[PDB]
């Protein structure tokens, strides 16, 4: 030992991650003639809380017949969940959001349904994330999106107003621009761009308004509009293989799982 | 995060009705894109290429 | 036959000096281990006791005038009481420990024009400046200040005491004690400045610790 | 993982007629041994059944 510890019984590791693949396959009979003598244990032992349980006689399940794994966090979270919407109501306007992960947060100014579900299930996020935008309602409308990361100047959050910052600073950061009668959808990267090792979900306190949000996106329109015409936007979230996911944690209550 | 991007160059959607190569069809009615084989039967033999 | 484990009754755990004995006792429960840092936050080597407690503090502050005479005093200063003080940070390692075992390391520092002249000597006496002789100074481990020479001296002394260890709480006399007196008067002309600076730092060398308790 | 060992629960003792089965035992505390006289107090061969 390196601390200088000292002990006679034996420290084993507990609830060690990914014990099992979650699809039907091989990897006889699983219990058989010998008798069970895993039915019977000692819950508060870690090391006897590792046993194999079996008590009826069984046989092995076979296969599957579905060639993906439906229980990899890659495939299941690869698919785009919602993230937020909203409209504009006047000329030259710009909108902002955060992507913030708090569960303090409620919607419609936080994580909706399924995401805010997922990102309390563990305690560190590190990677980068994948948004897709999608343009609802008025055409000929010219539209620019830039990402500014947390601990910079940018404009008030879940507001739409008249944008306060230059066409110097806002190009600097990176920018797309797009029109909304040729494309109807942007499908953009997030970079993770943090001086802080990884994001959280779970806080209070001034860690909860430092350590949650990750990221900003903002969206200024121009030549809206001819007389009567509405235009939403409506943003979705994906996650990449470059991204990475640490700590699990106990699940949301049936309270705190709500929706938009 | 991926990176294929190309840029949308001139004559964009553009039909050019002189030649083969420009005027070949992109799909097809036929079940399974399927192809045809050659049958000189009933014809004789008599076959025009020139 | 089957033989199905229980938990085990009798164990004993702790770090070193804390021994807890258990009628009912458990496995620990352990998640994840311990990881590397392949982009550290902090580039310096970590804390311990070499870079806390063997580390140079400035001990006194003392200024030599034209005014102080042959033979004048113009520090005297137990080294052992002063470094044993709240504002240092070898007070966190001496504040629980009950004895120790030490070799202390000086450096003696002076800033004269060069249109001064004069002299100091630096000894370290044990225990007590007693009846001995002032002119035999140069016995001890000490150094000489010359202002057209040099004007840092440095000594290098281990432990010298009439016990195993030094109790800090109830000490029963001081192990080292520095004096600083007038070797040759400062003599300057007219405009000159009539002071120079003095500085006197300290530190341990090849600490021991021993027996921490929870009385201050 | 050390072993701390404790004191043992059943035992049988005695001296081959007297059977004594105990819950609670502990080991036996002996001093010394037994000596031999260099300088005997008595000469003659000790009592058993033969001489009595």
């Amino acid at each position: 030992d390196d601390s200088g510890g000292f002990s006679t019984t034996v420290s084993t590791e507990q609830n060690v991650p990914d014990p099992q693949v979650g699809i039907t396959t091989m990897r006889m009979d699983v219990s058989g003639v010998q008798a069970p003598v895993g039915a019977i244990t000692t819950i508060e032992d870690p090391v006897l809380a590792k046993k194999v349980p079996e008590t009826f006689p069984e046989l092995k399940p076979g296969e599957s017949r579905h060639t993906s794994d439906h229980m990899s966090i890659y495939k299941f979270m690869g698919r785009s969940h919602f993230l937020c919407t909203f409209t504009f109501n006047s000329n030259n306007k710009e909108y902002t959001f955060p992507i913030t992960l708090s569960s303090t947060s409620n919607p419609p100014h936080g994580l909706p349904s399924t995401l805010r579900w997922f990102f309390n299930l563990f305690q560190l996020y590190r990677g980068p994330l994948d948004l897709t935008i999608i343009i609802t309602g008025a055409t000929d409308v010219d539209g620019m999106a830039w990402f500014t990361p947390v601990g910079l100047a940018v404009d008030t959050p879940w507001v739409e107003k008249e944008s306060a910052l230059q066409i110097d600073y806002k190009t600097a950061l990176g920018a797309v621009r797009f029109n909304t009668r040729r494309t109807g959808n942007i499908q953009i990267r997030l970079p993770w761009y943090s001086y802080l090792y990884a994001v959280s979900g779970a806080l209070d306190g001034l860690g909860d308004k430092t350590d949650s949000t990750f990221g900003l996106v903002s969206i200024q329109i121009a030549n809206y509009n001819h007389s009567d015409e509405y235009l939403s936007f409506s943003c979705y979230l994906s996650v990449t293989e470059q991204s990475e996911f640490y700590f699990p944690r106990a699940p949301l209550n049936s309270n705190a799982m709500l929706s938009t | 995060m991926m990176r294929n991007e190309t840029r949308v160059s001139t004559t964009e959607n553009v039909v050019n009705l002189s030649n083969y190569e420009d005027a070949r069809a992109k799909m097809s009615f036929a079940l399974d894109q399927e192809d045809w084989k050659s049958d000189p039967s009933q014809g004789g033999g008599i076959k025009i290429t020139h | 036959e089957q033989m199905i484990q229980s938990v085990d009754r009798t164990a004993v755990t702790g770090a070193s000096y804390f021994t807890s004995v258990d009628q009912s006792s458990v496995h620990t429960a352990e998640v994840g281990s311990h990881q590397i840092e392949p982009l550290k936050t902090s580039v310096d080597k970590p804390g311990s006791k070499k870079t806390q407690g063997e580390k140079f503090f400035l001990i006194h502050s003392a200024r030599w005038l034209t005014t102080h005479a042959l033979f004048h005093e113009v520090a005297k200063l137990d080294v052992v009481k002063l470094l044993y003080n709240e504002q240092f940070a070898v007070q966190g390692l001496l504040r629980y420990h009950t004895y120790a075992r030490f070799g202390i390391e000086i450096q003696v520092q002076i800033n004269p024009t060069p249109f001064q002249q004069g002299g100091l000597i630096c000894a370290m006496v044990p225990g007590d400046q007693s009846y001995g002789s002032i002119a035999s100074l140069t016995v001890y481990p000490h150094g000489l200040l010359n202002c057209n020479i040099n004007n840092v001296v440095r000594i290098k002394v281990p432990f010298i005491y009439t016990r195993g260890a030094y109790h800090f709480k109830d000490p029963q006399y001081p192990v080292w004690e520095l004096t600083i007196r007038v070797w040759s008067e400062l003599n300057i002309g007219t405009g000159t400045s009539a002071y120079t600076s003095l500085n006197v730092l300290a530190r341990f060398t090849d600490l021991e610790l021993h027996g921490l308790t929870p009385l201050s």
